[PDB]
C-alpha cells in the first residue's frame, strides 16, 4: 500500500541524500595520502564531487574545491616507527616550526575584508567611534604569563568594525614591539591580564605582523597557531 | 581558561544600516537601541528592521489571529480579569463540529470563529514565507531559509488544512489553546492507534539528531574560535587551521569527514527532515492508515 | 591515510593516561588509552547482549530485548537470566560512554583546541545515568528503569509516561520540549544563513557576514551574529537535555500523581478560586 510504498520511497531518497551530503564534505583535503605525501591507492567508497568554482567578492579571484592541494610551507617532522599510525616527531622548535598544535595554515596573505571591501578588523585608535562600552576595558592593564611574570602591558584593542567584537589584545612588550593576543585565549581580571598559554618568555617570540593598522590571513593563523601551541609547548612553566 | 560563552568585553560603534545591494532603503526603520545584556551573547543592536507591503499584511493579520482567539478567551471568562488569568491555559478554541463538513456555515460561537482566525492566520504566514524569500533576493543572496522555512509550513499546512480537507471536516484540525492542543495531540496518538508504529514519526524523532548535530557544531567553533573559527564565509573561501583542526577532531573521533561548508548541508537537512517526514506520518494518519499497530503488523 | 593538510598535526602528546603506549592510529582513528577501554566495554557489552539473545530464543534485531531486574528485586543484583546481565551491561555501557568522552578530551589536547564537545557530550551521559542509575536508586529498584531492546525501550516510554496520565502535563517536560524545537528552528535558520550566503544568486560574489547580519535585521529586527549563533546553539540543546532529565528525576519521585493535577496550585490560588464561570468553577 500508499504508506509502503511512502516510507520505501523515502530510505531511497535518504540514501542519495546520504551520498550527496558525504560527497559534498570530501571538497577539502582530498585526495588522501600516504605519510609520505603520495596518493593513498585507497580512497574510500564515494568518488570526487564535479568541482564548483565560488566567486570571491572584491575582485580576489576565484576558488574552485576540489582542487590542488599544497601544503605550501615546509614541515619539520620525522617518523617515529617504520610504518603508518605513528606520530611524527618534530625535528626542531614545534612552536617556532608552526606544527602540532602550534600549526598555521598558508592562507592568503590579505586581510580579510567587509562587505565593502574595507579592512575587517582594525585597532580600536583607528576604528572611528568606537569604544568599550561594557566590561573591563583592559587598556593600560598589564599582561602576565602562565610562569606568573609580566610580559607587557595592553596598549589597544583590535575590533572587528562589522561585527562589532574584540578579536585582539595589542600588547607591547619590554623592547617596545607589539604582538596580537587573540581574545579568546585571554583572561581580562580586575587588575591584569592573564594568558595561561604562553610564559612570559615566549611573547617575544609571537610572529609581529607587516603593517602597523591591519592584519592578514597569514599572520592571523601564525599568531592564533603559536598562542595554542603554548598550550602543549610551554607545559614545562605553568604554576598551579 | 577561558571558555568563549560569554564577552570578557564589549565594544561599540556607530549603528549599522547594513548592507544595501537592492534592497529599498524606504522601507528600512530607524536603527532601534543598543541592548548591553544581548551584547554579553551576542549582538547589542536592535533593528533595523524592515517593513514593506508584504510585512505589514503579515503583521497585521497576524496580530488579527492573536486578538480574534483572546477575544473569544474573554468571552469565555464572562469578561472577568481574574477568571482569564485564572483559566488562561484552559480556554480554547475549537474548530467546528463535525457536522457542518467543510463548510463555513458554521456559527461563530459554534466553530465559525475558529475558521476566521484561521483565515488570518493562513495570510500572515505566507505573506512571512514570501518575506523570507524576497528579503533574501534583495541582498542577492541563496533561497535556503525560504526553502527550509517551507518544511514548516508543511507540517503545519498538513495538521490544519490538507489533512482536515481529505478527511472532509475542519473538526479534524487543531483548537486554539495551550493546554487545548496538547489534549488534541495526545489524543491524535490514541484513536491512529499509536503514533510510535508510524514509521514517519520515528524518522522524525530521529532529525529532532538535532540536539546532536548542533551541540557538535556549536562546541566545535568556540573550540576553534581561537583560531577565529567563528567565521566560517571565509574559511570556505580559503580554509584555515580553524577549519583543518575541527575536520580532524570529527575524522580522529569517529572517521567520517565535514568540511566547513560541508557542515552547514548536513545541520539544514537534519533540521528540514523533522517537519518533512512529520508531516507525512500526519498526512497518511486516518486518510490512508486507521491504525499503526494494525498496519505495522502487515509490515505494510 | 591522511587528508592532504593533516600529517603535521600528528604529533606525539597530548595523553592524559599511558603516556606514549597507545599514542597511535588505526586508519582515521585515533586510539589512546580511551580508545581501547572503549573497544574492551563495547565488545564485552556486545558479547553479553548476543548471550541475552541466546537465553531469550530469538536472533532477531526486532525482538532481542534486555530488561532490567524485577521490582521485587530492589536495588540488589538479579540472576543473569533474569536481569543480572542488563545489570551488568549497564556497567559496560557506562564504561563506554566515559570512554568515548575521555578519548575526546585527548584527541581534544592534540589538536589544541577548547574541550566543548566532551563537555556537551556529558550532557547526554547526564541523561542515560539518569534513566537508568540516578532514578532507579531514588525510587528504590533497577526494574523502574527501561529495558535494552528497540520496540521494547519504546513500550516503556509509553507504559512510564501513561503511569501519569498525559505526560505532556510534567512542567518540565514541557521546557524540554521547548528546547528541542527551538533548537532545530535555530538549526535551520543557521545552516540556511550560511549556505545562502556562500552559495548566493548566479553569477553573483560570495556575500560576507554583513550580508547575513543584513537579512536577520531585515527579517525580524535582530540579528545574534556569528559567534552568537554557535553559543545559542551551543545552548539550546544543552537546556534541551537538561530539562529532560530534570522532568525524569521529579516523576516518580517528588510528584507520583497525575501531572495534570500539579496544575490545580495556580487555578486553586485563593483570591480567584471561587469566582464562578470560565472553566474551573
Ligand atoms: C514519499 C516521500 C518521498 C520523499 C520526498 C522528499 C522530497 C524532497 C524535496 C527535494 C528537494 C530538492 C533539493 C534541490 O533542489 O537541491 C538543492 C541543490 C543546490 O543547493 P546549493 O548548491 O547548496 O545552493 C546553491 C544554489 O545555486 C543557490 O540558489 P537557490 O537559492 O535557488 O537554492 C535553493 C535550493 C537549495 O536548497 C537546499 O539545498 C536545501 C533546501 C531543502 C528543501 C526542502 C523542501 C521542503 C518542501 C516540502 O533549493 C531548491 O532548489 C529546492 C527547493 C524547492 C523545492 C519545492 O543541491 C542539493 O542540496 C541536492 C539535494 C540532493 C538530494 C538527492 C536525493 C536523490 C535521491 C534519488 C535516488
Ligand atoms: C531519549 C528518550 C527515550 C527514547 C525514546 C525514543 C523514541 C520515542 C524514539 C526513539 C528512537 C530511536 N532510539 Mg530511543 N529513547 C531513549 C534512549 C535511547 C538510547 C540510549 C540512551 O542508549 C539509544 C541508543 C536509543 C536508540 C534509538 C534508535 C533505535 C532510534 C533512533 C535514534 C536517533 O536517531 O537518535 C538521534 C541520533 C543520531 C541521528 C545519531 C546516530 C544514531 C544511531 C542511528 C544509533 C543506532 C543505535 C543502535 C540500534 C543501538 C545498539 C548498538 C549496540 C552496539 C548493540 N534510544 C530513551 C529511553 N527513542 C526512534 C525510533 O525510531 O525508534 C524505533 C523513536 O521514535
Ligand atoms: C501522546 C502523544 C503521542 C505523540 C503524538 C504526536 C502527534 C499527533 C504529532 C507528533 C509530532 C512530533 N512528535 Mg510525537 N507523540 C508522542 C511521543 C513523542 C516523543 C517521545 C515519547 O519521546 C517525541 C520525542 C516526539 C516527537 C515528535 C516530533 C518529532 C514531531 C514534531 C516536530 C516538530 O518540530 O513539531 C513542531 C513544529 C511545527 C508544528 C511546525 C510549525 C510551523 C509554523 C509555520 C509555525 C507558526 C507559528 C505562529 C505564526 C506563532 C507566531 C510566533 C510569535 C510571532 C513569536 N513524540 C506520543 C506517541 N507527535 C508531529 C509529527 O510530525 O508527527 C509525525 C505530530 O503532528
Ligand atoms: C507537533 C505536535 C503538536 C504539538 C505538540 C506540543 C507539545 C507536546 C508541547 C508543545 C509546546 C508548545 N507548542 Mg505545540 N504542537 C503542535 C503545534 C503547534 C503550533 C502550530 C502548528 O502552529 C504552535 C504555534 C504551537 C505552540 C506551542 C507553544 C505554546 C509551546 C512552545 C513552542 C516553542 O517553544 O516553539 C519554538 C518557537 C518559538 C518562537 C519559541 N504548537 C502540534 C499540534 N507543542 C510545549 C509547551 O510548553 O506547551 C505548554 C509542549 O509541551
Ligand atoms: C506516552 C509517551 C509520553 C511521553 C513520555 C516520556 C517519557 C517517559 C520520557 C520522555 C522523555 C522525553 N520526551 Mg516525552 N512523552 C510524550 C510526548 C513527547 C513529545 C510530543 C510531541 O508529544 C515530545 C516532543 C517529547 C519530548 C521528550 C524529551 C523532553 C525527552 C527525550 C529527549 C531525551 O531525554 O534525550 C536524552 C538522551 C539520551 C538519554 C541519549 C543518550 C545517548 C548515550 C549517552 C550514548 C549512546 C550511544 C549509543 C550506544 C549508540 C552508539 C551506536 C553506534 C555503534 C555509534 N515527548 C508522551 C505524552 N517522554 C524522556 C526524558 O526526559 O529522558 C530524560 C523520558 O524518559
Ligand atoms: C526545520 C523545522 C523547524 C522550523 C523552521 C523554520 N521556522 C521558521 C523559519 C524556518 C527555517 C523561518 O524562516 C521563519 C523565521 O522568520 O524565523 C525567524 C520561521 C518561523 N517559525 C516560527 C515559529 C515556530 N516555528 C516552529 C517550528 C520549526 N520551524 C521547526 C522545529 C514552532 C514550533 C516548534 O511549534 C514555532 C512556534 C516563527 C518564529 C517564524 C514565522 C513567523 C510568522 O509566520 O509570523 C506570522 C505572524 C505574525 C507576523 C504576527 C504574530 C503576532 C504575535 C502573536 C503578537
Ligand atoms: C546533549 C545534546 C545531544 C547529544 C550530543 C552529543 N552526542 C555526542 C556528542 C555530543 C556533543 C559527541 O561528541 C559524540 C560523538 O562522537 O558524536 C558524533 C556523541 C554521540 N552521541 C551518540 C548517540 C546518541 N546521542 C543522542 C542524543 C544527544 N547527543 C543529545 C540529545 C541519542 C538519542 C537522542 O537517543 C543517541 C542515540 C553517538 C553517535 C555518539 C557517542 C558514541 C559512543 O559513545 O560510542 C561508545 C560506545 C560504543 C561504540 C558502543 C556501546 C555499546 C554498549 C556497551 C552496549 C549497548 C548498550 C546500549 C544501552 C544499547 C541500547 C539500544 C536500545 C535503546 C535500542
Ligand atoms: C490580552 O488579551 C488580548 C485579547 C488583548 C490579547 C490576548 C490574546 C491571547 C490570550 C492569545 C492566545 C493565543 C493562543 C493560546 C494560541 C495558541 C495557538 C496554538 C497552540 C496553535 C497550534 C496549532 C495550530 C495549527 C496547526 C493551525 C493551523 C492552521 C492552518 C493550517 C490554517 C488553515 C486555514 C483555514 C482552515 C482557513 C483558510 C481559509 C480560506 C478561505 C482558504
Ligand atoms: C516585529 C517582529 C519582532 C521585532 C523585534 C524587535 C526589534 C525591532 C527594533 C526596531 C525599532 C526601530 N525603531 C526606530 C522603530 O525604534
Ligand atoms: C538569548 C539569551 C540572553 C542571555 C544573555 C544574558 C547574560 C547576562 C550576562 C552574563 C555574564 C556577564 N558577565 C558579568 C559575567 O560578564
Ligand atoms: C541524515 C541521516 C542520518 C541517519 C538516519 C538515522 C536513522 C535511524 C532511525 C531509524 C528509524 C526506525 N523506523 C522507526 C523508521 O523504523
Ligand atoms: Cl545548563
Ligand atoms: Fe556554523
Amino acid at each position: 500500500d500508499l504508506a509502503s510504498l511512502a516510507i520505501y520511497s523515502f530510505w531511497i531518497f535518504l540514501a542519495g541524500l546520504i551520498y550527496y551530503l558525504q560527497t559534498e564534505n570530501m571538497r577539502e583535503g582530498y585526495p588522501l595520502e600516504n605519510e609520505d605525501g603520495t596518493p593513498a591507492a585507497n580512497q574510500g567508497p564515494f568518488p570526487l564531487p564535479k568541482p564548483k568554482t565560488f566567486i570571491l567578492p572584491h575582485g580576489r579571484g576565484t576558488l574552485t574545491v576540489p582542487g590542488p592541494e599544497s601544503e605550501d610551507r615546509p614541515i619539520a617532522l620525522a617518523r617515529t616507527a617504520v610504518s603508518e599510525g605513528f606520530p611524527h616527531a618534530p625535528t626542531g622548535d614545534p612552536m617556532k616550526d608552526g606544527v602540532g598544535p602550534a600549526s598555521w595554515v598558508a592562507r592568503r596573505d590579505l586581510p580579510e575584508l567587509d562587505g565593502h571591501g574595507h579592512n575587517k578588523i582594525k585597532p580600536m585608535k583607528a576604528a572611528a567611534g568606537f569604544h568599550v562600552s561594557a566590561g573591563k576595558n583592559p587598556i593600560g592593564l598589564p599582561v602576565r604569563g602562565c610562569d606568573l611574570e609580566i610580559a607587557g602591558k595592553v596598549v589597544d584593542i583590535w575590533v572587528d568594525i562589522p561585527e562589532q567584537m574584540a578579536r585582539f589584545l595589542e600588547v607591547e612588550l619590554k623592547d617596545g614591539s607589539t604582538r596580537l593576543l587573540p581574545m579568546q585565549m585571554v583572561k581580562v581580571q580586575s587588575n591584569r591580564v592573564h594568558v595561561n598559554a604562553l610564559s612570559s618568555d615566549l611573547f617575544a617570540g609571537i610572529p609581529t605582523i607587516k603593517s602597523p593598522t591591519e592584519v592578514t590571513l597569514l599572520e592571523e593563523d601564525k599568531i592564533c597557531g603559536y598562542v595554542a601551541g603554548g598550550l602543549m609547548y610551554a607545559a614545562p612553566k605553568r604554576k598551579s | 581558561e577561558y571558555q568563549n560563552i560569554f564577552s570578557q568585553v564589549q565594544v561599540r560603534g556607530p549603528a549599522d544600516l547594513g548592507m544595501t545591494e537592492d534592497v529599498n532603503l524606504a522601507n528600512r526603520s530607524g536603527v532601534g537601541p543598543f541592548s548591553t545584556l544581548l551584547g554579553w551573547f551576542g549582538n547589542a543592536q536592535l533593528g533595523p528592521i524592515y517593513l514593506g507591503s508584504l510585512g505589514v499584511l503579515s503583521l497585521f493579520s497576524g496580530l488579527m489571529w492573536f486578538f480574534t482567539i483572546g477575544i473569544w478567551f474573554w468571552y469565555q471568562a464572562g469578561w472577568n480579569p481574574a477568571v482569564f488569568l485564572r483559566d488562561l491555559f484552559f480556554f480554547s478554541l475549537e474548530p467546528p463540529a463535525p457536522e457542518y463538513g467543510l463548510s463555513f456555515a458554521a456559527p461563530l460561537k459554534e466553530g465559525g470563529l475558529w475558521l476566521i482566525a484561521s483565515f488570518f492566520m493562513f495570510v500572515a504566514v505566507w505573506s512571512w514565507w514570501g518575506r523570507t524569500y524576497l528579503r533574501a533576493q534583495a541582498l542577492g543572496m541563496g533561497k535556503h531559509t525560504a526553502w527550509a522555512f517551507l518544511s514548516a509550513i508543511w507540517l503545519w499546512m498538513v495538521l490544519g488544512f490538507i489533512r482536515p480537507i481529505l478527511m472532509g471536516s475542519w473538526s479534524e484540525a487543531v483548537p486554539y489553546g495551550i493546554f487545548s492542543h496538547l489534549d488534541w495531540t495526545n489524543n491524535f496518538s490514541l484513536v491512529h492507534g499509536n503514533l510510535f508504529y508510524n514509521p514517519f514519526h520515528g524518522l522524525s524523532i530521529a532529525f529532532l539528531g538535532s540536539a546532536l548535530l548542533f551541540a557538535m557544531h556549536g562546541a566545535t567553533i568556540l573550540a576553534v574560535s581561537r583560531f577565529g573559527g567563528e567565521r566560517e564565509l571565509e574559511q570556505i573561501a580559503d580554509r584555515g587551521t580553524a577549519a583543518e583542526r575541527a575536520a580532524l577532531f570529527v575524522r580522529w573521533t569517529m572517521g567520517f569527514n565535514a568540511t566547513m561548508e560541508g557542515i552547514h548541508r548536513w545541520a539544514i537537512w537534519m533540521a528540514v527532515l523533522v517537519t518533512l517526514t512529520g508531516g507525512i506520518g500526519i498526512l497518511l494518519s486516518g486518510t490512508v492508515v486507521d491504525n499503526w499497530y494494525v498496519w505495522g503488523q502487515n509490515h505494510g | 591515510a591522511l587528508l592532504s593538510f593533516e600529517r603535521k598535526y600528528r604529533v606525539p602528546g597530548g595523553t592524559l593516561v599511558g603516556g606514549n603506549l597507545f599514542d597511535f592510529w588505526v586508519g582515521p582513528f585515533y586510539v589512546g588509552f580511551f580508545g581501547v577501554a572503549t573497544f574492551f566495554f563495547a565488545a564485552l557489552g556486545i558479547i553479553l547482549i548476543a548471550w541475552s539473545a541466546v537465553l531469550q530464543g530469538t536472533w532477531n534485531p526486532q525482538l532481542i530485548s534486555v530488561y532490567p531486574p524485577a521490582l521485587e528485586y530492589g536495588l540488589g543484583g538479579a540472576p543473569l537470566a533474569k536481569g543480572g546481565l542488563w545489570q551488568i551491561i549497564t556497567i559496560c555501557a557506562t564504561g563506554a560512554f566515559v570512554s568515548w568522552a575521555l578519548r575526546e578530551v585527548e584527541i581534544c589536547r592534540k589538536l589544541g583546541i577548547g574541550y566543548h564537545i566532551p563537555f556537551a557530550f556529558a550532557f547526554a551521559i547526564l541523561a542515560y545515568l539518569t534513566l537508568v542509575l540516578f532514578r532507579p536508586v531514588m525510587m528504590g529498584a533497577w526494574g523502574y528503569a527501561f529495558p535494552y531492546g528497540i520496540w521494547t525501550h519504546l513500550d516503556w516510554v509509553s507504559n512510564t509516561g501513561y503511569t501519569y496520565g498525559n505526560f505532556h502535563y510534567n512542567p518540565a517536560h514541557m521546557i524540554a520540549i521547548s528546547f528541542f524545537f527551538t533548537n532545530a528552528l535555530a538549526l535551520a535558520l543557521h545552516g540556511a544563513l550560511v549556505l545562502s550566503a556562500a552559495n548566493p544568486e548566479k553569477g553573483k560574489e560570495m556575500r560576507t557576514p554583513d550580508h547575513e547580519d543584513t537579512f536577520f535585521r531585515d527579517l525580524v529586527g535582530y540579528s545574534i551574529g556569528t559567534l552568537g549563533i554557535h553559543r545559542l546553539g551551543l545552548l539550546l540543546s544543552l537546556s534541551a537535555v537538561f530539562f529532560s532529565a530534570l522532568c525524569m528525576i521529579i516523576t516518580g519521585t517528588i510528584w507520583f500523581d497525575q501531572w495534570v493535577d500539579w496544575w490545580q496550585w495556580w487555578v486553586k490560588l485563593p483570591w480567584w478560586a471561587n469566582i464562578p464561570g470560565g472553566i474551573n468553577g
